[PDB]
């Protein structure tokens, strides 16, 4: 919800 | 760049090549397909065999953009469904990465900080099996200066994160040993400037308080008890929001824990709290009033001198629906254990009419609450010899017609309960 993800994607920059 | 929008099959092409250069520029264009927003081809470069070649990638110390560009693929598989980071663990990347938390390139190793960050955050298992390679240590060590501001903020937010993670979820919680290792680092965290530091540290405390008594107490134990508070009241809603979980949790526990929360000026923040215009807040705001008012009379007694029965009324006469219900239980668990003389103030407040008001919900449970706790106010009134006193208060709010009207209800302990208040005051 609120809370942080648990699995995070680094997107392009 | 030549490496934008490679196919599958080049990328294998490339990555089986035998020229370190060609492979390098291949990992990198998987890299690039896989960090593309929509629809990252992740299945079919699993499907292609490529993870064992990322992860020996991994080992190329003499070739730091490959570490790099295949820390990065191995992120974003990772990133995926359990399965997918499954996929990253069977290749054998776990203490790769570990290895590579020692890389003298920052954004290498903050790369797998990050990898590390999601496949602990898949679940229980995997993140006791980071911590069995061992990753707490040279994780830690990464925090190892004077000062945390030196640092790069993405760097240090990415730590936090991940520690974070390592701190969470449950059945089991983490190894006692491991929390107790990361515990002061996440306290100094605690300290740091930074709003997404300070949330996500808040985010993992409130994880390690969600528990038995003795996690709670671990936490408790560090003094951070007093930063929790001040930080519950932040103007920064994600900071706001943990800070709250977090102490919610914690008075959840002993007496001595809870007080430990009102000693550090808790109570001071629930007029806003209890008034705040996000809905969770409200509602986990009056979830943490509703385990204070479980505890000792001398702490529902600083509830009332902090003039917080009042915001109680108010949640109870208005509020999203689930929040109502805290506040139902907040009372139940008030009238239960408080004196005659807090009872009578409570009334005094004004918690017969919307008491009586929640009876017309279509929710069993909080009909139950309702009824003990009007039942407890009616043995106080017993005690006082004002039974009739309150049951003209109840009637006159319309309170006695749904009460006589609970008596057809279908579950059994609330037309027993009703009943028995008819057949008792009611007469």
């Amino acid at each position: 919800d609120y809370m942080p993800s648990m699995k995070r994607f680094r997107r392009e920059e | 760049q030549g490496t934008v929008n490679w196919s599958v099959e080049d990328i294998v092409k490339g990555i089986n090549s035998n020229n370190l250069e060609s492979q390098l520029q291949a990992t990198q264009a998987a890299r690039k397909l896989l960090s593309r927003e929509k629809q990252p081809p992740i299945d079919n470069i699993i499907r292609a065999g490529l993870i064992p070649k990322f992860v020996s990638f991994l080992g190329k110390t003499d070739c730091s953009p490959i570490q790099f560009e295949s820390a990065w693929a191995l992120t974003n598989i990772a990133s995926g469904t359990s399965e997918q980071t499954k996929a990253v663990v069977d290749g054998g990347a776990i203490p790769a990465f570990i290895s590579l938390l020692a890389s003298p390139h920052a954004h290498i190793s903050e790369q797998a900080v990050w990898a590390l960050g999601n496949i602990a955050g898949d679940g229980s298992a995997f993140r006791d099996l980071v911590i069995k390679h061992g990753a707490i240590d040279p994780l830690l060590a990464l925090l190892a200066v004077p000062d945390l501001s030196t640092l790069a903020c993405g760097y240090l937010r990415n730590l936090t994160w991940t520690l974070s993670n390592l701190c969470r979820n449950k059945n089991p919680a983490p190894p006692l040993d491991a929390v107790e290792q990361i515990l002061p680092t996440l306290v100094r965290l605690l300290h740091h400037n930074d709003p997404e530091v300070l949330a996500d540290s808040c985010w993992a405390i409130s994880y390690l308080t969600d528990g038995p008594n003795e996690r709670i107490e671990m936490v408790v134990k560090k003094g951070v008890v007093p930063q929790l508070v001040k930080l519950l009241g932040a103007t920064e809603l994600p900071i706001v929001t943990p800070a709250l979980r977090a102490i919610g949790n914690i008075v959840t526990g002993t007496d001595e824990q809870t007080q430990k929360v009102i000693d550090a000026g808790a109570l001071a923040v629930f007029p806003s709290l209890l008034t705040n215009p996000k809905t969770n807040i409200q509602k986990e705001a009056t979830w943490t009033m509703s385990n204070i008012t479980a505890g000792r009379q001398d702490q529902i007694q600083q509830v009332v001198n902090h003039g917080l029965v009042p915001f109680l009324v108010g949640v109870l006469s208005k509020a999203d629906f689930k929040t109502q219900k805290e506040a139902a239980w907040a009372i139940t668990n008030y009238t239960s254990g408080g004196t005659v003389e807090q009872i009578v103030y409570l009334v005094h407040c004004g918690i017969i009419e919307p008491l009586m008001n929640l009876l017309s919900a279509k929710d069993t449970k909080i009909i139950q609450v309702i009824l003990d706790a009007i039942s407890n106010i009616f043995q106080a009134a017993e005690k006082l010899g004002e039974t009739e006193k309150l049951s003209i208060m109840i009637e006159e709010c319309g309170g006695l017609d749904k009460i006589e009207a609970l008596q057809r209800h279908e579950n059994e302990s609330v037309y027993k309960a009703s009943l028995n208040l008819i057949e008792k005051y009611f007469s």
